[PDB]
């Protein structure tokens, strides 16, 4: 049986990497309840709450990331080291309920997985 | 000089941008270039000690729930005031 | 006072923030009193004219956007026909010398060379790039 | 021994070289025995349906290439149906259902739902990201 | 886990690239990638004191007329080579 | 009078960037005497001889930049600084003649030009 890991790097709105990836992981989750999210480097951004991306003409997808609370996508991580480099406050009420880990424990958990998607 | 950029410092080759910076240009930060601006990023102290004035789109931080998080030193503006600072500067370098 | 702007587009209707914040640039100009000579799509900028993109009802229809640019303020719409054709844009006439049995440029894009942005750069009095 | 491979493409036909060295990448593992189950086409990959891109003579024609190995070797070219129409890219079901006048999906390309990615992800011995 | 790189590495996250890596791991360098396999660029050192091989598609250096100026600590391989590698690593992080 | 100058900044073949950037700059040379032709970051990959990307399937257009030499686009520089960060011989006869600038040298003539198109 296959694992299969998400993992959010890019910022939202620039690209519409994060709104496809999470259109990608949700119908993942409808096949499979052993996958993980991951965010890390600029993907942290996704995470921000209050962003209204109808100023830019983008659409607001952030809003379906309550989507994973809501159909059990619970095994979910944000890279600490990553926020400090973005000077983001790791208290941060994030849209999801996304746990910090720093390099070596975010680093050992991904390598469970036996499929990793970027986006 | 006006200088644009519109992508993350981080997927960006910084050292090339600052290296085109002379005195009297100007940076404006816009689409994915707004991280730049966030209080206490890696980036930030680079830019103050540049030769410039850095601006950001507010539009931009806006769609990233960024408006409250941004250094003191970083002008905010609206797509008015960015058509206004082409108007200024004869020429604009895009990153 | 008033400017003659000529705008680059180099990214995509849908995939990239770039032609998005050319258009919001573009609004901003013409209200702000300034004239708009023409964009010029270049590179992957020559999928915002793909007629046949079609997004959610409420997703931002910019395709139609620059559409209703050239209607409504008489903006012209230049595509670089090779940039284009190297990337399946075509309009009628391109499809009949290609054997194609469909085209998809949409009304309001001229089909041009890279003389057109040349010439823009050359006589405008500013020249921004998405 | 064998290995069965699910490759993804998330870059155009031209414009970037991703869809390229998964396209050589295709070639190299059925070249050593493996068994390429299936490409999955999202993002910008979805560029390489579209039936209208004109390469010049002397440049390589990824597109037909794709239809090719389609064709030779059985594989399955999916192409997510949501990011493709976004991108106008469609087929002529679509088409008629969305009132344009045409489409361009190239044949050999089958339009598919996200499930198909994960299908492969979950069912396949590796997948490579391009 | 086999980690990818396609990009050039002045355009990529390079930190958080470093971060994942683990011991026993490897990057094989690819596209524009393999700009990180010349002989004293700047990311070259950060690559070496990583725990892991670092290997770079011969076709992508070929391409680039790069292939006599590769630094010696990094492995040269095909597209062959790029497949059995992949078959190696159950996972693939591509960047 | 506009003078144009054009800037290689990525790298070749990864991105379709540097061969329509150089079918860009062509057409212009034909408008105008008045423009020149600046490589830097990633852009000076764009010069090194011996390329043969058929290799990769992509277009070998770096042959064309020998149509700068032919028709008389001079004004043709390369960041030295770029250069040493990408350990890159300066003394590589590259495919154009550019003069190496350094930094300072390079951003002054630079900002003799009234409109910069990137590539």
């Amino acid at each position: 049986m296959k694992r299969i890991a998400f993992v959010f790097s890019t910022a939202p709105h620039g690209t519409a990497a994060g709104r496809e990836g999470l259109d990608a992981l949700l119908a993942t989750s409808a096949l499979t309840d052993d996958l993980a999210v991951f965010f890390i480097a600029d993907g942290v951004f996704q995470l921000l709450p209050g962003q209204k991306p109808d100023a830019v003409l983008a659409r607001d997808y952030i809003a379906t990331f309550k989507l994973l609370g809501l159909y059990d996508i619970e095994q979910c991580w944000v890279c600490a080291a990553s926020l400090r480099e973005r000077g983001l406050d790791p208290q941060t009420p994030f849209v999801v309920e996304a746990t910090p880990l720093e390099a070596d424990a975010l680093r050992r958990e991904l390598a469970n997985y036996d499929v990793i998607l970027r986006f | 000089m006006l200088h644009t950029l519109h992508r993350s410092p981080w997927l960006t080759d910084f050292a090339a941008l600052l290296r085109l910076l002379s005195e009297g240009d100007e940076l404006l930060l816009l689409q994915d270039g707004v991280t730049a601006a966030v209080d206490g990023n890696r980036y930030l102290e680079s830019l103050r000690n540049a030769p410039i004035k850095v601006y950001a789109l507010n539009e931009d931080l806006i769609a990233r729930g960024l408006t409250g998080q941004i250094s003191n030193d970083i002008i905010l503006i609206d797509y008015t005031d960015f058509v206004r600072l082409t108007v200024k500067h004869p020429s604009q370098m895009a990153w | 006072g008033s400017m003659r702007f000529a705008i680059v587009v180099t990214g995509p209707a849908y995939g990239t923030q770039q032609a998005s914040s050319a258009f919001q640039f573009a609004q901003a100009l013409i209200a702000d009193g300034h004239e708009l000579s023409s964009v010029f799509f270049y590179r992957e900028g020559v999928y915002n004219a793909n007629q046949l993109t079609s997004p959610a009802s409420d997703e931002f229809d910019l395709v139609r956007a620059w559409q209703q640019l050239n209607a409504q303020h008489g903006v012209a719409l230049n595509i670089c026909v090779a940039a284009a054709l190297r990337r399946g844009v075509v309009d009628e006439t391109e499809a009949g010398r290609l054997g194609l049995a469909s085209s998809n440029l949409q009304q309001g894009f001229t089909l041009s060379g890279l003389g057109a942005l040349a010439e823009a750069s050359l006589t405008c009095d500013r020249v921004v790039q998405f």
